[PDB]
C-alpha cells in the first residue's frame, strides 16, 4: 500500500452523481467516434479484416451495405467531383467509390460528429460540478507545449459564463431547482426507462423511414432488386423475405422488419414500466442501503454480466443460419491473402464468443465488487446490522458452509462423470491394453450393397456359452478356408485384425462381430455389421436435451418419420430375402439348381430395387426436416451427439468449478470457517497471505479468489470455444473420418488434443496467425515467473544485481547507473500481473483457433 | 481505442473498366463469375445477351491480349461444362468426389503451379485474384451423387 | 512401462537386409542367403516383409535435389510402377503408415480438416498419376513449406514418391477400417494399376 | 493403523483387477470361454 | 425461437435445481451443525 | 442390448477404480503424515 | 559484401530498440512503484 | 577421436573462460566494495 497499488484505484466508490453521469457521457461521446472510424474501415476499396468483417453481416441486413452493387459513382451531390484537395471526400478521392460507400462516409461521418458533441456535453456535467477547469487541467500535457500557455489559464464550464463556457451554473443536480428531476436512484429508475424506451422508438423510426424497413405488418408489397421490381416474398434476402441459401420464404419475424416491429412493442413496455415506477417507485427497506453507489455497483455489473451471457445464446441460436452470415461466404474473403473456409460462420463464432468472455468477466468482477462492499461493513462495525434481507438471509456461518459444500459435492459429481466418460471412450477409441481389461474401437463392415458380397475369413465359436467350449475356422467340405460374404456374418464372429488391415491395434488380434444389419438410427443409409467394443454409443441417451429435442421434432415431423421407418422395414426384408436368393446360387451344387436359383434372383431384383430407392428417398426426405435445437449447416435436423450429451454436463460441472470461488468470495471475504478456527479476521480485500503459519496461508484474500474464478473458468470457456468451432469434445483423439463418424454422419474437426493439432496446420499457413501464436505463447508462460512462490529468490538476486551494476557505474565512472536499484514486484502485484498475463496469452491463442476457419462440413 | 478502423490496406482487384468499380467487383458473385466465365471459356459468347456494350469490348481486349502470351482456354480441355476428358486426363469438375475431396485454398495453389505433366501453370498468366475467381465458378459444376 | 512386449510374428523376420549405399543413386561419379540350416527360408522371407527404401535417403537424393525429380521430368513408367505387388506393398505401407496417417487417418480416410480421403472413387478417377506427384512435390495450398497438405521435395525421394503413388490406388472403394492389404494391392494391379 | 473398513475396499478393487485381467487373458492363452476373445 | 427459449429454460433450470437441493440438505440437516 | 448392458458393467468398474484409487492415495497421503 | 553490411546494420537497430524498450519498462516501472 | 577432444576442450574451455572473466572483474575492481 505505497507502491504501484494507488495507480489502479485511484477512482474508487462512492462517487457524487455528475461524476458518474458526465463520465458516462463522455464514454458514449469517444465509443460513437471509434464506431465512426469503423464505418470508414468498412468500405469498399479496404482489404478484408476482423474488425469490418465482424460489422458486415448487420450493415447488409440494414440495406446499407449492399452487396450487388458495383456502378462507380463521379457527381452525387455538388457540382463536377472527379476528385479535389483531399478529394471530393478528404483522401478517399484517388479510390472509385460506389453508394454503399457514400452510405458508409454518411454514417460515419455522423458518428463522430454526435459523439464529438456528447463528449463535449459529458465534460459540461464532468467538470461543471467542481465549479469548472482550466484547459490546462483538461488536457495536462500542455504545459510541456511551450507557447500555449496564455491559452492553458482560460477557464472553462463554469457556472456563469457567457453561454458556450458554462457548465453546471447551479453547481450540481441535487441544488437546481427544477422540479421535474428526480432526487435519488430508486425515483431515478422511473425517468431512466422511460428514457431508453425513447431510444427503442428512436431506432424505428429510423429502421421505418431512413433505412426504409416498414415494421410488420405494413411491409410493403414490392420490392426494388437488381432485377428490378418484385413481389416481396420473391426477392431474395437483402432486398426482400426469399431466402436464398435455404430455399424458403422467410418468417416475418426473421427479417429486419420484425425488428422494426418489435422496436415499437419493446418502446411501449419500457415507456410503461416507467410511468407505473413515476407513481410507485421502489421502497422497501431491503433496498435502500442501494442508494451508495459502491452497493449497487455490485447489482448492475453481475446483471450486465449475466446479459451478456443471455445476448451470447440468443445471438448463437437466431443467427447460426440466417442469410447476413451465410452470405458472407459468397462474397469473395481474403484474410491477409487467404481464402477462408466458411467466414460467416467463423465471424458469427466470434461475436458469440466475444460476449460468452465478456458475460464471465463482468459476473465475476461483479462478485468481487459486491464482496468489497461486505467487507467494508464488516471492518467497520456495521455488517452485524444490516437490515435488508438481501445481506442478512446468508449471515449464519452454517448455511454458508452448507451452501458451498453441496456446490462442491455437485461440481464433484458431475466433472468425475463428464471427465470420467472423455476417458472411456479414448480409452476405446486408442485400442488400449491394460493388462486388467482391453479396450475395443467402433468398426464397421458393410452388409449390403456390393459391398456385402466380399468374403472374409471367420474364426467362429461354437457356443460362447459353455466355457470350454473354443472354436473352429469356417471351411470347405476340401479343408480350404472357406470365405464368408459380409451378408452372411453372425454374431459372435471372429475376423483377423490384419486381413482388414488394421495395423493401430497391434495387442489383440481380431474383430468380433456384436451387431449384424444394423441400420443407425440418424446415420448412413446401409446396413452394417459392428464391432462396438467400448465406444459407448448409449451415451449420446444421457442428455435431457437429446430427448426434448427429439421429442420436439418428431410431433412436428411425425408423418414422414412413420412413412421413412415403414420403408426402412420393407427395405430390410427385400434385403434378407435377396441374401437367401443369393445363398442357394453361392451353394446350388448342381447346374440345374444353379440356373433354377440364378432365375429367381433375376426375378426378384427389380422389386429390390425398388425397396432401395423407396428408402433411399424416404431417408433424405427425413433428413432435410427443419431443426428444433440441434443443427445442420442448412438448419436441418440432426440427432444429439455424444458430444452434445458431454457438453451438456460439462457446462454443469464446470461452471460450477468456475463459480465456487465467486461464493466463497461473497460469504468469506472476512471470516472462513478456517480463520474462524483460529480467530483471523481477514483485514483487507488484496492481502497476499499471513503465512507459512499452519502450513501456509496464500489466497486467502478477496482478490485472489477472483484470480482463482478467472483460472477455473479458463475450463468450461474453452470447452465452449472448442464446441463452437466444431471440435469433438467427448474424446481426446478422434479422427475426423473415424468408421464411426462416417457410419453416423458427424461432422467434427478434431477430438480434443487432436483438434488442437489438427487446426494449426491451418493455422500455420496463415503468416500473420502464426506471429500471433508465438506473441500468445510467451505472454503466457511469463504469468509462471509472476504466480510461482518464488518472489524472495526474485527480490534477493534482483538486489545482486542491482549491487554489481551499481559496482559497474562506480568503476566505469558512469553516473547514470552508480544509483540503479532494479524493482521486483511484491506478492500482491505478482498475482495481479500474473493473472492478467495468463489469461491474455490464453485468449489470443483462441481467438486463432476461431480466425483460421471453421472447417465443419455438415 | 486502438483499431481506428484498422489498417489492412486497399484490396487487389483486377482490371479497370471505366464507370465500374474493379474492387467492388472482385467481391460481388454476379461480376466476378461474369469474368472467371470469360476467362474459363476463352470468350465472351456465353455472356448473358443482357451484357452492357463496355463490357463487352473491354472483355474481348482481356482475351486479346492474353492471346498474344500464348494462354490457353479452360473450356475445351475440361469442356465449356466440366468434367473434362478421359483421354487427356483432364478433371471432371462436375463430380461430387472430385469437389468435397478438394479445399479451394487448396484448389488455388494446383491451377497456380499446374498439375502434373499436362494442367499446365497459371503463375505467369494470370493473376492470383483471376485465380481466386476461377476457383469459384468450377465450384458451382458440382453435381449430387 | 517396459519388457513385457509380446512374442513377435514369426512372419516379421529380423534376417537383415543389405545396407543402404553410400553413393548418391543421382551420383554420376560412378552411377546410381547361403544354405546354412534356416538361411534361405529367411532371405526368401525378408524379401517380402522388410522394406529396402524406408530411411530417410542421402540429402542429395531428395526429388527437389535430383535433376529428374521434378514434376516436370519425373519418369512414370507405368510397366516398372505397376510391376510388382509385393513391392508396392511392402513399400508403400510401411512410407504410408509413416508419414500420411497422422493427417489423413489411420484408415486413409481423411482426419485433418478438408484432408483427402483416398478410398473416394471421384477422387480416384479425377487425378493422374502425375498430378499425384506434384502435389506430393509441392504440397497443396499456398504457404512457407507447402500449404495445409505440405510439400516434400526436400523430405523424400522420387522412388519413394512413386511407391507413394501406387499404394495410395490400392485404397479405391475400401472401407473405413485401416490401410489396404497385400491382397488390395494385388487386386489393383490386376485391374489394371 | 490401515482400518478394516479401508482394508475391505483395497480388496473390491483387486477383485475388479482379476476379473478384468482373468477375462483379458485367458481366452488368448486357452482357447476356452470364447465369450470374451478378441 | 423454440431452440432459443429452451436453451435459457436450461439455463435457468440448472440455476433452479441446484437451489433445490441446497435446500434439501439445509432443511434436512437442521440439526446438525456442519463442523 | 446385451452390449449396452456388457459396457455398462465395464464403464461402471471403471468408475470403481479411478475413484477407488483417487481416494485411495487420499487416505494413504493422511497416514504418511498425521496417522 | 554490401548485403552484408546492411545486414548487420538492421539487427543491431533491433537489438538496440528491444534491449533498450525492455529497459524502459523497467524505468517505467521503477517509477510508478516509487521514485 | 579429434571431434571428441575438440568438444571437451570446448566445455573445459567454456570453464576455464569464465573464471579469467570472473578474475578481471575481480582485480580491477579491488577497492570498490558493491554495496
Ligand atoms: C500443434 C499445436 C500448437 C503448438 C505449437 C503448441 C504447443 C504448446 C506447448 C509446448 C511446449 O508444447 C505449450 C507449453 C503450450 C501452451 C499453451 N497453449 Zn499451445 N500449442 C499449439 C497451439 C495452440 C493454440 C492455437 C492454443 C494453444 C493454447 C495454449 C495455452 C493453454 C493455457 C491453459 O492453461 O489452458 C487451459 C485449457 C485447456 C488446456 C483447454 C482444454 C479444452 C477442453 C475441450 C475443455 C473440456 C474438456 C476437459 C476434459 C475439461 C475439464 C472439465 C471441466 C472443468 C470444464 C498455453 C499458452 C490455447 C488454449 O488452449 O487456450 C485454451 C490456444 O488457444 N496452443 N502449447
Ligand atoms: C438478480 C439478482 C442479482 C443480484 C442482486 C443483488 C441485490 C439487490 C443484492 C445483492 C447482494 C449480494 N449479492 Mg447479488 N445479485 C446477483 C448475483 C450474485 C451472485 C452470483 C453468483 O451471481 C453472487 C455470488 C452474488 C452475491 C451477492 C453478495 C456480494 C451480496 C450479499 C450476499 C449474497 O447475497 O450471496 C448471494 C449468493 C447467490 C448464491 C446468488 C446467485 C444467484 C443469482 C441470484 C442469479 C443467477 C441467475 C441469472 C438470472 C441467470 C441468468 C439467465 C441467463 C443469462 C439466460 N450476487 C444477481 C445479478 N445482490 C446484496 C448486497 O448487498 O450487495 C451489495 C444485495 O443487496
Ligand atoms: C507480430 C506482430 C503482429 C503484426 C506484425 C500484426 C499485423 C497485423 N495485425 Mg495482428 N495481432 C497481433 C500481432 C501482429 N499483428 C497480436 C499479439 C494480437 C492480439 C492482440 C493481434 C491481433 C489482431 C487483430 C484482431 C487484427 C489484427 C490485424 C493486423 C493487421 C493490420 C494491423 C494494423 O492495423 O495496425 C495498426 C493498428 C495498431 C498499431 C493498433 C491500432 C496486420 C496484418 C487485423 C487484421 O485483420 O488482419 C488480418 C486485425 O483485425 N491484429
Ligand atoms: C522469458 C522468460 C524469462 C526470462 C528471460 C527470465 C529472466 C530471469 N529470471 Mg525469471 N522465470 C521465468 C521466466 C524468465 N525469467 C519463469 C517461467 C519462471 C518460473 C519458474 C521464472 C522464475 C524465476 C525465479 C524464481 C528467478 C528468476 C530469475 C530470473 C533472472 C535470472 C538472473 C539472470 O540470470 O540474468 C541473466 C538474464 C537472462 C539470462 C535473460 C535475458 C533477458 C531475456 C533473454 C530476454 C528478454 C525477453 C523478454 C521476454 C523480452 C520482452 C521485451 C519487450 C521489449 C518485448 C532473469 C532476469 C532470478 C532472479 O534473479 O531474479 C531477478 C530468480 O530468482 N526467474
Ligand atoms: C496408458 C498407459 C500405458 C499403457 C497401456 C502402456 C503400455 C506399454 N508400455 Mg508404456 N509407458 C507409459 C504408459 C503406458 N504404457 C507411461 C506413462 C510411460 C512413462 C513412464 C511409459 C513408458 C514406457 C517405456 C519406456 C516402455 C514402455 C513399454 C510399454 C509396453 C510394455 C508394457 C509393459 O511391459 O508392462 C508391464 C509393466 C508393468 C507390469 C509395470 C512395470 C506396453 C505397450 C515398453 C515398450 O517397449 O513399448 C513398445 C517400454 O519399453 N512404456
Ligand atoms: C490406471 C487405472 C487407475 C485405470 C485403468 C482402467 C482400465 C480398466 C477399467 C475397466 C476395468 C473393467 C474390469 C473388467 C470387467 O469386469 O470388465 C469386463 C466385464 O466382463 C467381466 C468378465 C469376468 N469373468 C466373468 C469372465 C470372470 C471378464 O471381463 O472376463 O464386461 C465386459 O467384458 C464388457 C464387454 C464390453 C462390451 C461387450
Ligand atoms: C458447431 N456445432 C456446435 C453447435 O451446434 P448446435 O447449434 O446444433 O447446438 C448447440 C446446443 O445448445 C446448447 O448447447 C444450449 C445450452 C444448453 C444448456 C445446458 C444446461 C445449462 C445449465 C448450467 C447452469 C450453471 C449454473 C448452475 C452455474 O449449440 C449451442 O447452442 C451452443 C452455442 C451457445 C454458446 C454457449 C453459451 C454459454 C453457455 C452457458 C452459459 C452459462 C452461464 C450463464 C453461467
Ligand atoms: C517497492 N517494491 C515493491 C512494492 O512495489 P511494486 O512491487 O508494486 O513495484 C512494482 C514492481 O516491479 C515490477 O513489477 C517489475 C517490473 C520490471 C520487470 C521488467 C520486465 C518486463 C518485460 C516483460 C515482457 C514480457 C511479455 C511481453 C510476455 O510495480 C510495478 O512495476 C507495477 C507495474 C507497472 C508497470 C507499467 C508498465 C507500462 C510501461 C509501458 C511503456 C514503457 C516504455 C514503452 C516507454
Ligand atoms: C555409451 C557409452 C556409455 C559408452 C561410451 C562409449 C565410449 C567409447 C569410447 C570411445 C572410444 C573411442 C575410440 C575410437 C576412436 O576414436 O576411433 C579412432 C581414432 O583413433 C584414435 O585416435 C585412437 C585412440 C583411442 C584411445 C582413447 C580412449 C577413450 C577413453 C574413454 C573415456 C570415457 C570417459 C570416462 C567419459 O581416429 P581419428 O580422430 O584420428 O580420425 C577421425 C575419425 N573419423
Ligand atoms: C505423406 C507423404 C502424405 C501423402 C502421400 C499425402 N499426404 Fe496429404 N493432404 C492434406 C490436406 C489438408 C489435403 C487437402 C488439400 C486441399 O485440398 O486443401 C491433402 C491432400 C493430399 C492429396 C491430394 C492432392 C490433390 O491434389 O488432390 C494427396 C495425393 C496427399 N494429400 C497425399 C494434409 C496432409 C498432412 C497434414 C499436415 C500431411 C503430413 C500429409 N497431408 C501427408 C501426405
Ligand atoms: C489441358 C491442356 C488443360 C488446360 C488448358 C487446362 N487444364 Fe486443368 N487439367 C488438365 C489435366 C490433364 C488435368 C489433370 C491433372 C492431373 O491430375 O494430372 C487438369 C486439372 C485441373 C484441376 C484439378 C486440380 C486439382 O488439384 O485437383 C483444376 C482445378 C484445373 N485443372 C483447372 C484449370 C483451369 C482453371 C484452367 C484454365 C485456366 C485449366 N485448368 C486449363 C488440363 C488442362
Ligand atoms: S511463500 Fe509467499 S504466499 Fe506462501 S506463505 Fe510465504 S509469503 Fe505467503
Ligand atoms: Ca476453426
Amino acid at each position: 500500500a505505497n507502491g504501484v497499488k494507488r495507480w489502479y484505484q485511484k477512482l474508487e466508490l462512492p462517487m457524487p452523481p455528475e461524476r458518474i453521469f458526465g463520465a458516462h457521457m463522455m464514454l458514449i461521446g469517444g465509443l460513437a467516434c471509434l464506431i465512426g472510424t469503423y464505418f470508414f474501415a468498412s468500405m469498399t476499396m479496404w482489404n478484408d479484416g476482423y474488425v469490418n468483417l465482424t460489422l458486415r453481416p448487420r450493415l447488409i441486413s440494414l440495406g446499407i451495405y449492399d452487396p450487388y452493387d458495383t456502378e462507380q459513382i463521379q457527381r452525387v451531390w455538388l457540382p463536377l467531383i472527379g476528385e479535389f484537395s483531399t478529394s471530393k471526400l478528404p483522401f478517399f478521392g484517388q479510390y472509385p467509390l460506389t453508394m454503399t460507400d457514400f452510405r458508409l462516409f454518411g454514417w460515419g461521418c455522423f458518428h463522430i460528429g454526435l459523439g464529438l458533441w456528447l463528449v463535449y456535453a459529458g465534460a459540461a456535467h464532468y467538470y461543471g460540478a467542481r465549479g469548472g477547469a482550466t484547459i490546462g487541467e483538461i488536457f495536462w500535457l500542455l504545459p510541456y507545449v511551450p507557447g500555449l500557455k496564455g491559452l492553458c489559464q482560460i477557464k472553462w464550464f463554469t457556472p456563469e459564463g457567457p453561454w458556450y463556457k458554462v457548465g453546471l451554473p447551479w453547481g450540481s443536480f441535487a441544488n437546481t431547482p427544477w422540479p421535474i428531476l428526480r432526487r435519488t436512484y430508486a425515483d431515478a429508475l422511473s425517468p431512466h426507462t422511460i428514457y431508453i424506451g425513447l431510444l427503442f422508438f428512436i431506432w424505428g423510426f429510423v429502421l421505418w423511414f431512413v433505412l426504409d424497413k416498414p415494421p410488420v405488418p405494413l411491409q410493403p408489397a414490392q420490392v426494388m432488386t437488381p432485377n428490378g421490381l418484385m413481389p416481396l416474398e420473391q426477392a431474395p434476402f437483402p432486398y426482400g423475405w426469399f431466402d436464398p441459401y435455404l430455399n424458403q420464404v422467410m418468417h416475418p419475424m426473421n427479417t429486419i422488419n420484425g425488428e422494426t416491429t418489435m422496436c415499437f412493442v419493446w418502446g411501449v413496455l419500457f415507456v410503461a414500466l416507467g410511468a407505473y415506477w413515476w407513481y410507485r417507485p421502489p421502497r422497501s427497506i431491503n433496498i435502500t442501503h442501494l442508494e451508495d453507489t459502491k452497493a449497487v455497483f455490485h447489482v448492475h455489473l453481475t446483471a450486465i454480466g449475466y446479459v451478456s451471457f443471455a445476448l451470447a445464446i440468443v445471438g448463437f441460436l437466431a443467427l447460426r443460419n440466417h442469410p447476413s452470415y451465410l452470405m458472407l461466404n459468397d462474397m469473395n474473403v481474403i484474410i491477409y491473402g487467404k481464402k477462408i473456409v466458411n467466414p460467416g460462420r467463423m465471424i458469427h463464432n466470434m461475436i458469440t464468443f466475444n460476449h460468452v468472455q465478456v458475460g464471465l468477466l463482468y459476473v465475476a468482477a461483479g462478485v468481487f465488487h459486491g464482496g468489497q462492499y461486505l467487507h467494508g461493513l464488516n471492518i467497520s462495525g456495521a455488517y452485524k446490522q444490516a437490515r435488508s434481507k438481501f445481506i442478512t438471509w446468508f449471515q449464519n456461518p452454517d448455511l454458508q458452509t452448507k451452501i458451498v459444500g453441496t456446490t462442491m459435492f455437485v461440481s464433484f459429481v458431475t466433472v468425475v462423470f463428464g471427465y470420467g466418460m472423455i476417458c472411456w471412450n479414448t480409452g476405446a477409441e486408442l485400442d488400449l491394453n491394460f493388462g486388467i481389461y482391453q479396450f475395443r474401437s467402433f468398426r464397421a463392415i458393410q452388409m449390403d450393397g456390393e459391398a456385402g458380397n466380399i468374403g472374409y475369413r471367420v474364426f467362429r465359436p461354437k457356443n460362447p456359452w459353455d466355457p470350454t467350449a473354443g472354436g473352429d475356422w469356417v471351411k470347405n467340405p476340401d479343408g480350404t478356408a472357406k470365405l464368408v460374404k459380409a451378408r452372411n456374418l453372425q454374431v459372435g464372429d471372429r475376423i483377423l485384425n490384419e486381413e482388414l488391415g488394421i495395423g493401430s491395434s497391434p495387442t489383440y488380434s481380431f474383430t468380433t462381430i456384436e451387431e449384424i444389419n444394423y441400420k443407425p438410427e440418424w446415420g448412413q443409409p446401409k446396413l452394417y455389421a459392428v464391432q462396438w467394443g467400448s465406444w459407448t454409443h448409449f451415451l449420446r441417451k444421457v442428455n435431457p436435451l437429446f430427448w426434448v429435442d427429439k421429442g420436439i421434432w418428431y410431433l412436428q415431423n411425425q408423418k414422414t418419420f412413420e412413412a421413412t421407418r415403414k420403408a426402412d422395414e420393407a427395405y430390410l426384408a427385400a434385403h434378407l430375402k435377396a441374401v437367401s436368393l443369393l445363398n442357394q446360387i453361392d451353394d446350388a451344387q448342381t447346374e440345374e439348381a444353379k440356373q433354377k436359383a440364378q432365375a429367381e434372383l433375376d426375378k426378384f431384383r427389380p422389386e429390390l430395387e425398388k425397396a432401395h430407392a423407396n428408402m433411399l428417398e424416404w431417408n433424405e426426405r427425413l433428413a432435410s426436416t427443419p431443426a428444433v435445437l440441434y443443427s445442420n449447416l442448412r438448419d436441418q435436423h440432426r440427432d444429439g451427439e455424444i458430444n452434445d450429451a458431454i457438453f451438456f454436463w460439462l457446462m454443469i460441472g464446470g461452471w460450477l468449478f468456475g463459480f465456487i470461488p465467486l461464493l466463497r468470495i461473497a460469504f468469506h471475504n472476512y471470516q472462513s470457517p478456517w480463520y474462524r478456527d483460529f480467530e483471523w479476521r481477514k483485514q483487507s480485500p488484496d492481502f497476499p497471505c499471513i503465512g507459512p503459519v499452519k502450513g501456509g496461508t496464500c489466497g486467502v484474500s478477496i482478490q485472489d479468489q477472483l484470480w482463482f474464478c478467472i483460472l477455473f473458468s479458463i475450463k468450461p470457456l474453452s470447452a465452449i470455444a472448442w464446441y463452437l468451432d466444431g471440435g469433438w469434445i467427448a474424446t481426446m483423439m478422434a479422427r475426423g473420418n473415424e468408421a464411426y463418424y462416417l457410419t453416423h454422419n458427424i461432422s467434427h474437426t478434431g477430438g480434443v488434443f487432436l483438434y488442437m493439432w489438427n487446426e494449426t496446420t491451418w493455422i500455420w499457413t496463415d503468416n500473420h496467425l502464426t506471429a500471433m501464436l508465438l506473441l500468445g505463447h510467451l505472454i503466457w508462460f511469463v504469468s509462471f515467473a509472476l504466480w510461482f512462490k518464488d518472489r524472495g529468490s526474485r527480490a534477493e538476486g534482483g538486489d545482486i544485481q542491482s549491487r554489481w551494476v551499481r559496482l559497474m557505474g562506480k568503476r566505469l565512472g558512469i553516473k547514470t547507473l552508480q544509483e540503479v536499484r532494479f524493482p521486483v514486484s511484491n506478492l500482491a502485484t505478482a498475482k495481479l500481473w500474473g493473472t492478467v498475463f495468463f489469461y491474455t496469452g490464453t485468449f489470443v491463442l483462441v481467438f486463432l483457433y476461431f480466425a483460421d476457419g471453421f472447417f465443419q462440413n455438415r | 481505442v486502438m483499431a481506428t478502423g484498422c489498417f489492412v490496406g486497399a484490396r487487389n482487384a483486377s482490371e479497370p473498366r471505366l464507370g465500374s468499380s474493379s474492387i467492388a467487383a472482385s467481391r460481388t458473385a454476379p461480376a466476378y463469375l461474369r469474368e472467371a466465365q470469360v476467362l474459363y471459356e476463352g470468350s465472351t459468347d456465353g455472356l448473358p445477351k443482357d451484357t452492357p456494350a463496355d463490357e463487352i469490348a473491354h472483355y474481348k481486349a482481356m482475351l486479346a491480349e492474353l492471346q498474344t502470351r500464348n494462354y490457353a482456354a479452360c473450356a475445351g480441355c475440361h469442356q465449356v461444362n466440366g468434367g473434362g476428358n478421359k483421354a487427356i486426363n483432364a478433371t471432371n469438375f462436375q463430380d461430387a468426389g472430385w469437389q468435397a475431396n478438394n479445399s479451394s485454398p487448396g484448389m488455388v495453389t494446383s491451377i497456380v503451379n499446374g498439375k502434373g505433366k499436362v494442367m499446365p501453370a497459371y503463375k505467369d498468366k494470370l493473376t492470383l485474384q483471376q485465380i481466386n475467381y476461377l476457383v469459384e465458378y468450377i465450384r458451382r459444376f458440382e453435381k449430387k451423387r | 512401462g517396459g519388457c513385457f512386449v509380446g512374442s513377435r510374428d514369426p512372419n516379421e523376420t529380423r534376417y537383415p537386409k543389405a545396407p543402404m549405399p553410400l553413393q548418391n543413386q543421382t551420383s554420376t561419379l560412378k552411377t546410381a542367403a547361403q544354405n546354412t540350416p534356416g538361411a534361405r527360408e529367411a532371405a526368401a522371407l525378408r524379401d517380402r516383409v522388410t522394406p529396402l527404401n524406408l530411411q530417410q535417403v542421402n540429402e542429395q537424393d531428395v526429388a527437389g535435389n535430383d535433376p529428374l525429380g521434378s514434376p516436370a521430368r519425373v519418369v512414370l513408367d507405368e510397366g516398372e510402377m505397376y510391376r510388382d505387388p509385393v513391392e508396392i506393398y511392402r513399400e508403400g505401407r510401411a512410407l504410408f503408415q509413416n508419414n500420411c496417417v497422422g493427417c489423413h487417418g489411420h484408415n486413409g480416410c481423411g482426419n485433418v480438416p478438408r484432408s483427402t480421403n483416398f478410398t473416394d472413387p471421384g477422387w480416384q478417377e479425377n487425378n493422374s498419376d502425375g498430378g499425384i506427384y506434384s502435389s506430393i512435390y509441392n504440397g497443396k495450398g499456398i504457404g512457407n513449406g507447402g500449404g495445409a497438405m505440405p510439400a516434400y521435395y526436400n523430405q523424400l525421394s522420387p522412388q519413394q514418391i512413386r511407391y507413394l503413388v501406387a499404394y495410395l490406388r490400392a485404397f479405391k472403394g475400401r472401407q473405413c477400417n485401416g490401410l489396404p492389404t497385400l491382397s488390395d494391392v494385388e487386386r489393383m494391379v490386376a485391374e489394371r494399376q | 493403523d490401515i482400518s478394516k473398513v479401508a482394508w475391505a475396499w483395497f480388496g473390491v478393487l483387486l477383485a475388479i483387477c482379476l476379473i478384468g485381467a482373468f477375462g483379458n487373458y485367458v481366452p488368448k492363452l486357452f482357447v476356452k470361454m470364447l465369450m470374451f476373445l478378441n | 425461437m423454440t431452440a432459443i427459449l429452451l436453451a435459457c429454460l436450461f439455463v435457468l433450470g440448472g440455476y433452479a435445481a441446484l437451489w433445490g437441493i441446497i435446500k434439501f440438505v439445509v432443511a434436512n440437516t437442521k440439526d446438525i451443525a456442519a463442523n | 442390448m446385451w452390449n449396452v448392458v456388457g459396457q455398462i458393467i465395464s464403464v461402471l468398474c471403471f468408475f470403481i477404480l479411478t475413484v477407488g484409487t483417487l481416494f485411495g492415495i487420499v487416505y494413504v497421503s493422511h497416514l504418511l503424515s498425521r496417522g
